[PDB]
């Protein structure tokens, strides 16, 4: 049959709670702050022709380069609508391989967190003394926001 | 899947898939020939 | 809310495609087939060498009289006899329909069992690779595109250009 | 309908004969609804009994047209781009004389594609892009190019919120049925977000990018893509980074300067386009207010309020209707939409907004007719509406003894006033000329109504012009000239191509056109007025709302008993406004070129396109074809062979058309039954023609192709009279 | 077409042909396969010399990384002394 799209008040706020959620750490800059040195900016358009931005940044890159990136953001998002029509269910993903009775073996199940199950149950002594874990992240995200455009410029902090 | 003793129907205006083209091919006699006012025979 | 949206020849459409494709066969394992460096060389001195052109245009009269001849058979029997007049039986006639062909005229049938079943087991085969050939050469044909486009220097036309790398066109592979 | 309805069929229906009222296209054939289905098609007495999608309807099949607007414009942009001459026109403007469109060389076309400007073969334009598009911030070809798909962006899109509705299980009432806020909101930001939006990217950008290239340079020799960023520091050479004043307030030094704007007025020597230094600041200057204003408000309050002794009771009410009705709340807005377009037709000739118009003449007088024909197509409709409204809309009766049901109360009165006033003017309206020619072919201009026989004496002046080329001096600032180049007082200079504006002078041959626009103007409203107002009852036929507004005619009874109705009234007022219109640009153009349109040289010298030849020669009415019609279209009909020419070859077919609307106009019915009989018999012995009982014109229809026809004949006649004498010469 | 010899003689060839150092790109930035440059170590200004400078030094740039950074300075604002003038 055709394919499905339900809107109903707010799945959108479902998948827009979710668009957030996903952007949440693609942040990337400050929640993998290993992540750039100096990578938050993309390095556009600075030809062995010519320039960046403009007075910029300049004591964008060596670089990481390249093309093959439409290919991907497609072809991985070729998978986001996959955990999403597989896991509709009527399991059989483990085809296993014909013969052989020597695969009692695992590695999960359905996973979200610490895994298969939660695991080697067995814990506390110290580590010790839904959407708060939404909520910050945004005020993590929107955040470098206006810190690509953080600038006063011709003057600056009126504050200090 | 047509075979004998008319056959499916077609719109209001295929008249405007009739005007345009087939009409229009004869622009394109009249540009392979881009002349007339008589006519050589084959 | 979903297409309303069509058919019937739902059914037709379906036999050109074994057509089209079965087709692209010839040009597919051929191609690539080649030779590509058999030994080697493509020389073709023969008819063709002196005695002034060979084909082109008479190429397709000879070259399509036979396609001629046998493109025709194919689908105007295929099977449908009954062949007039006058009421529906739908397809765009089976105006053939409920008779097939003849009442006990001669052997228009093939086979056993009162029909023309080419027996019960044979899905395998064809289901699979073959309307596979529609889609493989859906992306074969979308080589084509790929394989030649960029007319090899030899020629710019309407001159936007519009950059400039590096060349393109065919023999296998990729820079990257 | 019948048809499945139900619950039980998304199978659509493709197949069973008709719909559209009851005994509807019956199974038993016939012609008439296959102009019924196409007329009417959009309506509301069918469809259903109920407001509900219809509202739900109109907001979608309404967005197709926005969608359009955008798949338009984008082939103009795309056309005004790579079918080039832009690029190569504004390194040369004076120069030039722009195209967009070329033919192809099919058959005998390409006389239609000559020669101009920037070195190529095609078809000129008289629709200012080219101009608008000064703007561009940035100039090259490819870029119109991006604002171009950019276009076909909105549209798919801006056309997929049309699916996004009707077909899409749709809103309902209390969306549209509380009305609460919807000003609110649009002249708040859109209105106001743009204007205000429309501010930046209207100095930032285009005014730097035509401040050094009112001088010279060859594009990209100046205006990058990127290059007008945080780099405020090209934003140098047309004032400060603000230097010492942060968000404006008072605690601010100028020991010289005041931001952009400083206020300009007059119009650019070097580009007469008026100045930008100020176009920012009056649109900054709107957007406040809009930005200020969409803030109300929630309804009755405001008008459920102010009454009075003979005043409106009713107005108190005027129309909980009023979120309930469209065919109202349509009606008015034409007459303004409509008459808020044709205010352009004005502020725009005395007053012109983009580079390099006026000295480019025909490209903008097109416009001044073109807008125009709106700013009167859309208020006869605004009536039709109306009369819409008048008739049915409403359920019952429920909108009582009010502001309404006051006027009708007195209806055969509001009206009798009104005509008198048109017999006055007419008199004093027209024979007003026709004195003239029976007594200066009588011949004795002692006593003609000259701009100097009949007592004025060589001034006009002192009324009301001369008080506004030099306002620049009360409650006034200033700035150097006026307001509107044309007042009467000072200044001169303007262009060193061509001309533009200068004072236009008036007295008698502007006293007395001015007035047939009176008399013009208001027998067109008599027509539409008493038209609508007699909507549904009177005494020559009471029982008179009965089918709809249409309606051919009662019958042949009470003598005449034919045009009545109010389709009608909205037929009879059409053909009086293509008049309203069609002689009020006969005016504009005779004296815009009479005088104004000319030419400086040494001294100034100036030579108009006619030393003025109105003077004494307008006011004979003939002179308005010895003068015009005679004068001018001499190139109408010298224009074979050329490169336009294909408005002398329209001027043939089109003054063709018209000439075959009388046909449908001045005649009866079952005429072309008792013939289209005749013919149906000699069909029958072939056997060749019975099934669609072919028929002859719907008595109203037949009227539908007068007037229609008799306009886009009466009028595309001038729409090449006229491109044919701006282009070349003038 | 029609062929006399032989598709080629010696077949294609130099059209591709990066071979024996297939290099330009991998390579150019043949300053820097190994952007290697200096001391090591260490007495500042480094970027020699070829490169220069040190155009302002310390923590900068250097960032490049200069590396490292110091008991400084520390940039933060106030200092350098805006030395200007
Ligand atoms: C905001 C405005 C706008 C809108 C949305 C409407 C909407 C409507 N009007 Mg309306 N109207 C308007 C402005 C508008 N009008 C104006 C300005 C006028 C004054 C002329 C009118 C005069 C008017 C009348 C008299 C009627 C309506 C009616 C209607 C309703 C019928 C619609 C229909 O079937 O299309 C009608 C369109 C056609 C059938 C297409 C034919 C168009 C022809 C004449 C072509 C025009 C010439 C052009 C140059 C030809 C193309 C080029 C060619 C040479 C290739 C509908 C609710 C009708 C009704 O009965 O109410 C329910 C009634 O007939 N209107
Ligand atoms: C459709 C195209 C037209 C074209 C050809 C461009 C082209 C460009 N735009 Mg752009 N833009 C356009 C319309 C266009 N824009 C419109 C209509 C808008 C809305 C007003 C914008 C808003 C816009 C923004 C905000 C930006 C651009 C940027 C860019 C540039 C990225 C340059 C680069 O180095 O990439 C190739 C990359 C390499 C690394 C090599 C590129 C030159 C970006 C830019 O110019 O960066 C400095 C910037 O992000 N554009
Ligand atoms: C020699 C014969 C000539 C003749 C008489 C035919 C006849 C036929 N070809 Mg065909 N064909 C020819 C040359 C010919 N072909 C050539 C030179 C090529 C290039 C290799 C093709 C490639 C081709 C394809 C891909 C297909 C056909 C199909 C068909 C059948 C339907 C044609 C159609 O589209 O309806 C005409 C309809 C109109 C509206 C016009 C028909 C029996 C199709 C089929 O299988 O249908 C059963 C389809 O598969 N042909
Ligand atoms: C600017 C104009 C314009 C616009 C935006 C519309 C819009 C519409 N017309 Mg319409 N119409 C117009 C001019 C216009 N018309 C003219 C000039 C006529 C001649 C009288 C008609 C005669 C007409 C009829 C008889 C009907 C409509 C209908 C409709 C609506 C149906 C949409 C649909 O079913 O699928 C959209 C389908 C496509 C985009 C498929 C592609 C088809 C081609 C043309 C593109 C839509 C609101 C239908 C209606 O009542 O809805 C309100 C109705 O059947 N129109
Ligand atoms: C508002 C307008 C509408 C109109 C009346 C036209 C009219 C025209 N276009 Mg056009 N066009 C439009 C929208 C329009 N276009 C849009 C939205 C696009 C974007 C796709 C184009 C893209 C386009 C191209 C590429 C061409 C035309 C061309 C033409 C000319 C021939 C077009 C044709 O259909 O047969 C002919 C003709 C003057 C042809 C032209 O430019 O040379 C004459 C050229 O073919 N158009
Ligand atoms: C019908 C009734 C009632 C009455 C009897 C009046 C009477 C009058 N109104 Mg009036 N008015 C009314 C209701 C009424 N109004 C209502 C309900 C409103 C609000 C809708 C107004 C809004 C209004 C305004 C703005 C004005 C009047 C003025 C006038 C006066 C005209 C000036 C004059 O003749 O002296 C002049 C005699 C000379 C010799 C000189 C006159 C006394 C005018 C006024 O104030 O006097 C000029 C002024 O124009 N009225
Ligand atoms: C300049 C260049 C380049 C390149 C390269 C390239 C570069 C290539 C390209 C390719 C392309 C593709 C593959 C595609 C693309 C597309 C695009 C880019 C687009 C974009 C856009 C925009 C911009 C906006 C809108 C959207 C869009 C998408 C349209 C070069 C440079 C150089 C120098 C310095 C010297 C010599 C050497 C070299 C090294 C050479
Ligand atoms: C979304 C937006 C916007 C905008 C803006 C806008 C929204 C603008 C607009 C404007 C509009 C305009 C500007 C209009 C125009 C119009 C036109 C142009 C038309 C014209 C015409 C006429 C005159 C009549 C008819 C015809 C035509 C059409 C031609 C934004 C939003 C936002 C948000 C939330 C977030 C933050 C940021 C912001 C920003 C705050
Ligand atoms: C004879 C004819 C034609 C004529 C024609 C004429 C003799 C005339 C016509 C006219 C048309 C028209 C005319 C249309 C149109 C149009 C337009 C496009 C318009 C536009 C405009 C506007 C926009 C608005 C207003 C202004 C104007 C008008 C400008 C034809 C005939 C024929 C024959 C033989 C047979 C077959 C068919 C044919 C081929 C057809
Ligand atoms: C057309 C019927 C005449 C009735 C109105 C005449 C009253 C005013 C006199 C002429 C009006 C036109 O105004 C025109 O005057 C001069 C022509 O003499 C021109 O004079 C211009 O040329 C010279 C060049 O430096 C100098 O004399 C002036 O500095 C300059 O303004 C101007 O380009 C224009 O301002
Ligand atoms: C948070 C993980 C890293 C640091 C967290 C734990 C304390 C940090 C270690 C400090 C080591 C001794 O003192 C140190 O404190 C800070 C944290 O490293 C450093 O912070 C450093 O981070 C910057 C990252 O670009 C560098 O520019 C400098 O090296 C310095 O700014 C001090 O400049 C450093 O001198
Ligand atoms: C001339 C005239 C007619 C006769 C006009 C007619 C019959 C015009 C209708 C002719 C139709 C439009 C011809 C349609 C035929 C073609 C569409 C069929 C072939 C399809 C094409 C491929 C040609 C009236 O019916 C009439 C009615 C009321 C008042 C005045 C008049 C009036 O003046
Ligand atoms: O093995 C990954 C590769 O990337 C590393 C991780 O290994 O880290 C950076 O370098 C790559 C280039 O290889 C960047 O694209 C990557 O996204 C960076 O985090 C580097 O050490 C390795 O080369």
């Amino acid at each position: 049959s055709d394919p499905e799209g339900t809107g109903g008040f707010i799945e959108p706020k479902w998948l827009a709670y979710g668009e957030i959620i996903n952007g949440r750490y693609a942040m990337l800059g400050a929640v993998g702050a290993i992540a750039p040195e100096i990578l938050g900016k993309a390095g556009l358009i600075p030809q062995e022709t010519a320039l960046p931005w403009f007075r910029t940044g300049f004591i964008n890159y060596w670089a990481d380069s390249y093309t093959l990136f439409v290919f991907e953001m497609a072809l991985m998002g070729f998978a986001e609508h996959r955990r999403f029509q597989d896991w509709a269910k009527p399991g059989s993903m483990g085809k296993q391989y014909f013969l052989g009775l020597e695969k009692g073996l695992g590695g999960s199940g359905e996973p979200a967190y610490p895994g298969g199950p939660f695991f080697n149950p067995l814990g506390f002594g110290k580590d010790e003394k839904l959407k708060e874990v939404k909520n910050g992240r945004l005020a993590m995200l929107a955040i470098l926001g206006y810190f690509v455009q953080a600038l006063v410029t011709g003057v600056g902090p009126y504050q200090n | 899947m047509r075979d004998f003793k008319t056959y499916l129907s077609v719109a209001p205006v295929l008249s405007t898939l009739w005007f345009g083209s087939l009409a229009g091919l004869l622009i394109e006699i009249n540009r392979f020939f881009p002349d007339a006012l008589t006519f050589p025979f084959f | 809310s979903d297409p309303e949206s069509l058919r019937w020849n739902v059914q037709a459409e379906l036999v050109h495609s074994r057509w089209a494709m079965l087709g692209a066969a010839g040009i597919f394992i051929p191609e690539f087939l080649t030779k590509l460096g058999i030994l080697n060389t493509p020389s073709w001195y023969t008819a063709g060498e002196q005695e002034y052109f060979t084909d082109t245009t008479t190429l397709f009269i000879v070259e399509l009289v036979f396609i001629g001849w046998a493109e025709g058979r194919r689908w105007a029997d295929i099977l449908n006899p009954g062949c007039v007049n006058t009421d529906p039986i739908f397809p765009n006639n089976k105006l053939t329909g409920t008779d097939v062909g003849y009442p006990g005229g001669l052997w228009f049938d093939p086979l056993g069992w009162g029909s023309a079943s080419p027996q019960k087991l044979k899905e395998l085969r064809t289901k699979e690779i073959k309307n596979g050939r529609l889609a493989m050469l859906a992306v074969m044909g979308a080589w084509f595109q790929h394989i030649y486009t960029g007319t090899g220097p030899i020629d710019n036309l309407f001159a936007a250009h519009l950059a400039d790398p590096h060349a393109t066109i065919f023999a296998a592979f990729t820079p990257k | 309908l019948v048809d499945r309805d139900p619950i039980k069929t998304s199978f659509e229906q493709w197949a069973k004969p008709g719909h559209f009222s009851r005994t509807i296209a019956k199974g038993p054939d016939t012609t008439t609804w296959i102009w019924n289905l196409h007329a009417d098609a959009h309506d509301f007495d069918s469809h259903t009994s109920d407001l509900e999608e219809i509202s739900r309807k109109v907001f979608s099949a309404h967005f197709g047209q926005l969608s359009i607007i955008f798949l338009w414009l984008s082939g103009m942009y795309f056309h005004g781009a790579r079918f080039s001459n832009y690029e190569a026109w504004l390194n040369d403007p004076t120069h030039i004389g722009p195209s967009a469109q070329v033919v192809w060389p099919i058959v005998g076309q390409e006389i239609l594609n000559g020669d101009v400007g920037g070195g190529f073969r095609g078809i000129q334009i008289t629709s200012g892009f080219f101009q608008i598009w000064r703007a561009s911030g940035i100039t090259s070809e490819l870029q119109l190019y991006c604002t171009a798909i950019g276009a076909l962006v909105f549209a798919g899109l801006m056309l997929f919120a049309g699916w996004f509705h009707y077909h899409k299980a749709a809103p309902k009432l209390a969306w549209f049925q509380d009305v609460e806020s919807m000003l609110n909101h649009h002249l708040a930001g859109l209105l106001g977000l743009g204007s205000l939006s429309w501010a930046r990217h209207q100095v930032h950008v285009s005014l730097p990018i035509n401040q050094f290239l009112n001088a010279g340079v060859d594009p990209k020799e100046i205006p990058l893509p990127h290059e007008f960023i945080l780099n405020r520091d090209l934003l140098a050479q047309l004032y400060p980074s603000f230097a010492e004043g942060a968000t404006p307030f008072f605690t601010l030094n100028w020991s010289k300067y005041a931001d952009f704007l400083t206020f300009r007025g007059g119009l650019d020597p070097l580009t007469g386009g008026l100045w930008l230094t100020d176009i920012a600041h009056h649109h900054l200057a709107i957007a406040i207010l809009f930005l200020i204003a969409g803030h109300m408000y929630r309804i009755k309050d405001i008008l459920e309020a102010h009454k009075g002794p003979f005043t409106g009771q009713g107005h108190k009410g005027l129309y909980e209707i009023l979120t309930t009705s469209w065919h109202a709340q349509l009606s008015i807005n034409l007459a303004m939409l409509g008459s808020l377009t044709i205010v352009v037709a004005q502020h725009m000739y005395s007053m012109p907004p983009y580079p390099y118009l006026a000295t480019d003449y025909a490209t903008q007088l097109s416009l001044f007719t073109h807008h125009m024909w709106i700013g009167g197509f859309l208020i006869v409709g605004a009536a039709a509406h109306a009369a819409i409204f008048m008739v049915r809309d409403y359920d019952p009766t429920t909108r009582y003894n009010d502001l309404l049901d006051r006027v009708l109360r007195h209806r055969d009165a509001i009206i009798s006033h009104l005509n008198w006033v048109c017999i006055f003017l007419g008199f004093h309206s027209f024979g007003l000329y026709i004195h003239n020619d029976t007594m200066s072919a009588l011949g004795r201009p002692q006593d003609m109504f000259s701009d100097t026989a009949i007592q004025l004496q060589p001034v006009f002046a002192q009324w009301i012009q001369n008080t506004h080329a030099l306002a620049p001096g009360t409650t006034a600032p200033g700035a150097t000239a006026s307001t509107s180049l044309t007042w009467g007082g000072g200044d001169l200079v303007a262009v060193g191509n061509k001309v533009a504006l200068l004072p236009i002078p008036l007295g008698t041959a502007d006293f007395l056109v001015h007035h047939i626009h009176a008399f013009t103007i208001h027998v067109t409203v008599l027509i539409l007025l008493k038209g609508v107002l007699f909507a549904r009852s009177s005494r020559l036929i009471p029982d008179k709302a009965n089918l709809g507004f249409r309606f051919p005619c009662d019958g042949p009874g009470r003598g005449g008993t034919c045009q009545v109705s109010a389709w009608d009234h909205v037929f009879l007022g059409l053909f009086w406004m293509y008049n309203s219109i069609s002689v009020v640009i006969f005016h504009f153009s005779w004296k815009m070129q009479s005088d104004v349109w000319g030419t400086i040289n040494d001294q100034g010298v100036v030579t108009h396109i006619t030393a003025g030849n109105f003077a004494q020669s307008s006011i004979t009415i003939n002179g308005w074809l010895r003068d015009f019609l005679w004068a001018q279209a001499s190139q109408v009909i010298q224009s074979y062979g050329s490169s336009l020419s294909a408005y002398g070859l329209f001027f043939l077919g089109a003054h063709f058309v018209w000439a075959f609307s009388l046909m449908f106009l001045f005649s009866g019915r079952g005429y072309w039954q008792e013939l289209i009989e005749s013919i149906v018999w000699a069909h029958n012995k072939l056997k060749v023609a019975p099934a669609t009982q072919p028929r002859a014109l719907s008595i109203v229809q037949g009227r539908a192709v007068g007037v229609t026809h008799y306009l886009l004949g009466g009028i595309a006649t001038t729409w090449a009279f006229f491109l044919a004498r701006i282009i070349a010469v003038g | 077409g029609v062929i006399e010899e032989y598709l080629e003689k010696s077949k294609t060839n130099k059209e591709l042909n990066d071979k024996k150092r297939l290099a330009t790109t991998g390579a150019n930035f043949a300053r820097a396969y190994t952007v290697e440059f200096g001391s090591c170590k260490f007495p500042e200004n480094f970027t020699g010399c070829q490169d220069l400078a040190k155009q302002k030094k310390v923590p900068f740039l250097s960032d490049d990384l200069d590396l490292e950074c110091e008991g400084k300075d520390k940039y933060k604002c106030g200092s350098n002394v805006f030395w200007k003038w």
